[PDB]
């Protein structure tokens, strides 16, 4: 059970803006409606922001 | 001012070209005389405390004349047209503060050396259009400049609305975000401004600049966010600022060199230039060589002013005399 990855890689999940993240953090966006819950989780790709999670279908 | 001589130059106003002497009643008025033969020219002025008469130019010993349209003079106001380029984003991101750093060179002392900054800061946020965006960065702009209480600020401020396109919104400090109402604001204009001008004390100079706008973080990314593209000029400073200090210079090689020093005690020295209006003007350079072992040549100008009315028919009317009396070519401007 080994963390997912290194600290100095975790040290970089930040809060806040989407403009102004490097390609070396991750964006966290808590939900505004939930009060504890994750909307997304990015980090940027080429430029952009993709989302880390799988999106799922039925 | 003080100018480069080529051992002299002398200049002569002229405000009325006369047929011959005897009608030289006005001061400022102007006849050319020259010999039958065509040998030497010279120029019969009516000083305000007389007649007077030029030196003598022997015509086969001159070097070059040409006349000038006092278009050639006019300074033009460098004028810059501020935008956001679509590059980065066609409108404000919605977090950055969008500074613009206005570098000016040559301020007060004569070197690049001396320079001066002034900043035009600005937030953006969710909503903010590129309208909005040019109208808070503008006043910001006007109220870091023009916080003179001593004269028209280091640069005049404007705004265009894309409707116009030519008409330009001025934006003072005393300015407000309310008299600002158009939706279309496309770009900021920074235009250079004329400095004081005082005869024979500050010659007629301007400061220039560069706007060098900062670094914002689009993604994540550091890139300029601005576009200070250089626009045709629409506003010129006349001529008239330089003739005046031209006379009051080449006045001193035909009369008084002191010019206040003893304050009570002068040669009061009236000049017949008004710094009002524009001229013309013509240089006529020639030289004299002496005889047998003096050949050493001695040159020397001769220069006249002349009012334009847009199309020179003074000058060029003094023009068509100087070239029937000597038998020159000079072109009509």
């Amino acid at each position: 059970m080994k963390r997912v990855l290194n600290l100095g890689n975790l040290s970089r999940i930040v809060e806040g803006d989407p403009n102004e993240i490097t390609d070396d953090e991750i964006l966290v966006i808590k939900d505004k409606i939930i009060e504890g819950k994750i909307i997304d989780i990015q980090k940027r790709v080429d430029g952009k922001l993709v989302s880390l999670i799988t999106e799922k279908y039925t | 001012m003080v100018i480069s001589i080529n051992q002299v130059r002398q200049l002569y106003v002229a405000k009325a070209l006369k047929a011959n002497t005897a009608a030289l009643t006005t001061a400022g008025d102007i006849v050319p005389k020259a010999d039958t033969a065509k040998t030497t020219l010279y120029f019969q002025s009516m000083s305000p405390a007389g007649i007077v008469a030029s030196d003598k130019i022997n015509l086969k010993h001159v070097l070059y004349a040409k006349a000038t349209p006092s278009e050639a003079l006019a300074h033009k106001l460098v004028r810059y047209s501020v935008t956001l380029d679509a590059d980065v984003s066609a409108t404000p991101v919605a977090g950055q503060n969008y500074i613009l750093r206005l570098a000016f060179r040559q301020y007060i002392g004569l070197s690049e050396e001396d320079q001066y900054f002034k900043y035009g800061e600005v937030i953006a946020r969710s909503g903010m259009t590129a309208s909005d965006f040019y109208k808070k960065m503008a006043i910001s702009l006007a109220k870091n400049l023009e916080n003179k209480t001593e004269s028209t600020p280091l640069v005049n401020i404007y705004l265009i609305s894309a409707a116009a396109a030519s008409t330009d919104v001025p934006v003072t400090s005393a300015t407000k975000e309310s008299d600002l109402t158009a939706t279309d604001y496309n770009q900021i204009i920074i235009e250079e401004t004329e400095q004081p001008w005082v005869l024979g004390m500050m010659p007629q100079a301007f400061i220039p600049f560069t706007p060098q706008f900062l670094t914002i973080t689009v993604d994540g990314e550091d890139r300029l966010w601005g576009v200070a593209t250089v626009v045709t000029p629409t506003k010129t400073v006349p001529d008239g600022h330089l003739i005046a200090d031209l006379e009051y210079f080449c006045m001193g090689a035909r009369g008084d060199i002191y010019r206040g020093m003893g304050y009570p005690n002068i040669i009061k020295t009236t000049y017949l230039v008004d710094p009002g209006a524009v001229y013309d003007v013509l240089d006529i350079h020639y030289f004299y060589t002496g005889s047998n072992e003096s050949v050493q040549k001695s040159e020397k100008t001769i220069t006249l002013v002349a009012v334009d009315d847009g199309s020179h028919t003074a000058m060029n009317a003094l023009i068509g005399a100087i070239n029937t009396a000597s038998g020159l070519t000079i072109a009509t401007l």
